[PDB]
């Protein structure tokens, strides 16, 4: 339809590399727009970037808090979504959604919606 | 940077109303989504008065200029969650989110 | 019509003679003087002036806007895609004129004075459709597409932009990555996308996932070959749409007419409203410099905001007339100076 | 330690082409033979007025910046300028501004946000600045010339006008070192930069007479007030006088 599921994260040292992957399948992957949240324990939730369709033009943005030093990519082929990250801080500690930005919704606006979320993994620096 | 109250207190059989201060919600209107203890958010109100479908036609969301609400008629005791109002800015398009707010049950 | 007489009162009370100040130079005289007899002499009757021939006006330069009326591939029905503008001005000129454009229906506004009034936000759909359904995608009717992929309010507002793609979409393999839906539990509210493509489920049977027998898939392929006719070709349409009064006004297109020299003529030269004749000169300005003044405060030239030429203004032709008679008591006959 | 001015700071007024004119102009201005203060970098905060004419005499570019608004610092929204080697960047964002703001890469804080500018870079050599605001308009003249203040008379060009509605007081200049700690509260510290030396000057209301010559160019202004003769000659509307007895103004 819809199920998203949420791989990768854990316990690593301060300034290393880790890849969190997202699957998501039932719906059409390269003609929609995602997005990526994340939220620290007992706080809101905070924005991470965008990686947007390539039916429009790339256009992956990024939170400014965490501009650059994320990368975010997408791959049709497989149904995964990569998510690198470098140069990581002792305030990484969160949680990390990926969310489907529209499923069923009047958009009228920007194509972003977060009308479907995911569980969501654990990451710690 | 979007403002809201830290906690609600409405007791049972009584309207709940939901405050999100920004200064850009003249335009891209807020979404309103709800995030149960311990669990993932879900979409609540989204576009300009509607709902998604499967939501009891309880909460209606409405907007005044740079002020948005919302409305809960009936509450029951199943809706203590955590809300969250999500605009836009201008020039960046971001989410941004917001600060969220907590609501309560005072029943005995 | 409408002129000035002098009317002659008698001592009975009755007018008894006319002159018409418009008829003659010898009629202009005898007005001027306010009598029926002139004598020998040179007389000052009045000032000529040429009138301004045509209108004139030169305002700053424009935006450029290609990308979205001609892409590589169009997005489906489906999931047809949304566009953002704002902060530029809206040059619709090229697209109304443009060749292959075949269809240009809508109701809200006028086709030709979409350029006369100012709008906030613009909004651009994309999607391809079959040449079928093109008087489909009209708000008020429902079936297929319009109801279960795309469906359009009954107060939408903006035209529409339609042309063939015979020889940018068919291809003799076949082309099947345009999807549409036949099947919908529901029904698709104005200005909104179904992603979805979950199997339907029709009354009964545990097909709710499994995907067999009495359930079908629906999202289908659509029929994309130079054997086709007409009927079944790919059809681009994008579909344009805005809002108002609720921000500022930011995206409207420019009058910045042609320049001409050489005749009276009215000028507007981002303001400076006046009447003159243009003509080339070697006046030399500074860079910041617009205009110049001559002695008591006189617009002696003007740089055109568009090519940044330097012209020189002067009034066209002006001055008085004078009447040379040898008096009515002679004849009548006039020379004019 | 005071200077004097001669016959520096005279700009163009009104952006309008003249030709072997004699244009009398009644505006902001700053006076011929006026007395301006003299700094030298081997940096206060000053009252803005009506005007304030800034110029230096120094090489290699250490002056690169300047802080402009009303109660720096604070809420009310503010004006800053950094000329970079590439490009100079106005921001007008209301930023908190330090006791000590630059000294080497951002002298404030980041904060909301109303008007941004990006253009060409501004910069033995003279320099020459005049800012003013009114009428809801900021603008501000700028002139270069290889080079105390020479008697060599220029007229400086308009730059830049902005249309921001800002109300601006006081202001401070910005200069620039290398090997330095960037202390908000602390200046003078580190390495110095070469020698530079930078002059003030106020400007007051006063009508000029302003010499236009066959190209558009000022080559020659009187002061009307400085002293006899200039009244004379303004009122005579010439820059030459035959001899004779001439009644110019009124005693009161
Ligand atoms: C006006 O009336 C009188 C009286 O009948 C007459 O004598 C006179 O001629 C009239 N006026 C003219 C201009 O004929
Ligand atoms: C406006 O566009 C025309 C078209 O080429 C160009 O010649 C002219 O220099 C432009 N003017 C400005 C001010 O950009
Ligand atoms: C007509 O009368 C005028 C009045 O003095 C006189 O100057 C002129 O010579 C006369 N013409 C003839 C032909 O008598
Ligand atoms: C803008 O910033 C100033 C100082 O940074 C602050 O005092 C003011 O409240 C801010 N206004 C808004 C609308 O953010
Ligand atoms: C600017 O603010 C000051 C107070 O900080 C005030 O005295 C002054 O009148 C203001 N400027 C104008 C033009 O009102
Ligand atoms: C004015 O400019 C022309 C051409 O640039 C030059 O030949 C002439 O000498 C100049 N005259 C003055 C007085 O600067």
């Amino acid at each position: 339809e819809v199920q998203l599921v949420e791989s990768g994260g854990g316990l690593v040292k301060p300034g290393g590399s880790l890849r969190l992957s997202c699957a998501a399948s039932g719906f059409s992957f390269s003609d929609a727009w995602m997005s990526w949240v994340r939220q620290a324990p007992g706080k809101g939730l905070e924005w991470v970037g965008r990686v947007s369709s390539e039916i429009g033009g790339g256009t992956t943005d990024y939170a400014a808090p965490v501009k650059g030093r994320f990368t975010i990519s997408r791959d049709d082929s497989k149904n995964t979504l990569f998510l690198q990250m470098s140069s990581l801080k002792t305030e990484d500690t969160a949680v990390y959604y990926c969310t489907t930005g529209v499923d069923i919704v009047v958009m009228m606006y920007a194509d972003d919606a977060f009308d479907i979320w995911g569980q969501g993994t654990m990451v710690t620096v | 940077e979007l403002t809201q109250d830290p906690a609600v207190s409405v007791a049972l059989g009584q309207t709940v109303r939901i405050t999100c201060q920004g200064d850009s919600l003249r335009s891209y209107y807020a979404s309103w989504y709800q995030q149960k203890p311990g669990q993932a958010p879900v979409l609540v109100i989204y576009g300009k008065n509607n709902r998604p479908s499967g939501i009891p036609d309880r909460f209606s969301g409405s907007s005044s200029g740079n002020t948005a609400s919302l409305t809960i008629t009936g509450p029951q005791a199943e809706d203590e969650a955590d809300y969250y109002c999500t605009s836009r800015d201008s020039s960046g398009n971001h989410v941004i989110f917001g600060g969220g707010t907590k609501l309560t049950v005072l029943g005995q | 019509q409408p002129r000035t007489f002098l009317l002659k009162y008698n001592e009975n009370g009755t007018i008894t003679d006319a002159v018409d100040c418009a008829l003659d130079p010898l009629s202009e005289t005898k007005c001027t003087l306010k009598s029926f007899t002139v004598e020998k002499g040179i007389y000052q009757t009045s000032n000529f002036r040429v009138q301004p021939t045509e209108s004139i006006v030169r305002f700053p330069n424009l935006c450029p806007f290609d990308e979205v009326f001609n892409a590589t591939r169009f997005a489906s029905v489906y999931a047809w895609n949304r566009k953002r503008i704002s902060n530029c001005v809206a040059d619709y000129s090229v697209l109304y004129n443009l060749a292959p454009f075949f269809t240009f229906k809508c109701y809200g506004v006028s086709p030709t004075k979409l350029n006369d009034l100012c709008f906030t936000n613009v909004y651009a759909d994309s999607f391809v459709i079959r040449g079928d359904e093109v008087r489909q995608i009209a708000p008020g009717q429902t079936g297929n597409i319009a109801d279960y992929n795309y469906k359009l309010p009954d107060d939408f507002t903006g035209c529409v932009i339609a042309w063939n793609s015979n020889k940018l979409d068919s291809k003799v393999s076949g082309n099947y990555n345009y999807l549409y839906r036949l099947f919908r539990k529901s029904n698709l509210k104005p200005f909104e996308r179904d992603i979805s493509t979950e199997i339907y489920q029709a009354g009964n049977k545990p097909c709710n996932g499994v995907a067999g027998f009495n359930c079908y898939f629906p999202l289908r392929s659509y029929s994309f070959r130079p054997t086709y006719g007409v009927g079944h070709q790919p059809y681009r349409v994008v579909v344009l749409s805005f809002e108002l009064l609720h921000a500022p006004a930011t995206v409207c297109g420019p009058k910045s007419t042609n320049l001409v020299k050489n005749k009276c003529v009215n000028f507007n030269f981002n303001g400076l409203k006046g009447t003159g004749v243009l003509t080339e000169s070697n006046k030399k300005f500074l860079p910041f410099q617009q205009f110049g003044r001559d002695i008591a405060d006189t617009t002696d030239a003007v740089r055109d905001p568009q090519t940044l030429e330097i012209l020189d203004i002067t009034p066209c032709s002006f001055g008085g007339v004078s009447v040379i008679t040898p008096g009515t008591n002679t004849s009548n006959q006039v020379a004019v100076l | 330690a005071y200077t004097n001015s001669f016959t520096r700071g005279v700009y163009y007024p009104d952006k309008v082409f003249r030709s072997s004119v004699l244009h009398s102009t009644q505006d902001l201005f700053l006076p011929f033979f006026s007395n301006v203060t003299w700094f030298h970098v081997i940096n206060p905060v000053l009252p803005f007025n009506d005007g304030v004419y800034f110029a230096s005499i120094e090489k290699s570019n250490i002056i690169r910046g300047w802080i402009f608004g009303t109660t720096l610092d604070s809420k009310t929204q503010s004006l800053l300028i950094v000329n970079n080697a590439t490009n100079v960047v106005i921001k007008v964002c209301e930023f908190q501004f330090c006791n000590d703001p630059f000294l080497d890469r951002v002298y404030s804080s980041a904060n909301n946000c109303t008007f941004e500018y990006v253009s060409q870079p501004f910069l033995k050599n003279l320099r020459e600045f005049v800012f003013k605001n009114i009428d809801g308009y900021f603008k501000i003249y700028s002139k270069h010339t290889p080079i105390d203040l020479p008697q060599g008379f220029s007229a400086l060009e308009p730059l830049v006008d902005l249309p921001i509605g800002i109300n601006i007081t006081r202001f401070q200049t910005l200069l620039a070192l290398h090997r330095s700690y960037l202390t908000p509260g602390d200046s003078s510290s580190g390495w110095t930069a070469g020698a530079a030396a930078y002059y003030v000057g106020y400007l007051q209301p006063r009508t000029f007479l302003l010499k236009y010559n066959e190209n558009g160019t000022i080559t020659d202004a009187v002061d009307c007030a400085l002293d006899p003769l200039s009244e004379t000659k303004c009122t005579l509307k010439s820059f030459t006088v035959e001899k004779g007895i001439y009644q110019t103004s009124n005693f009161r």
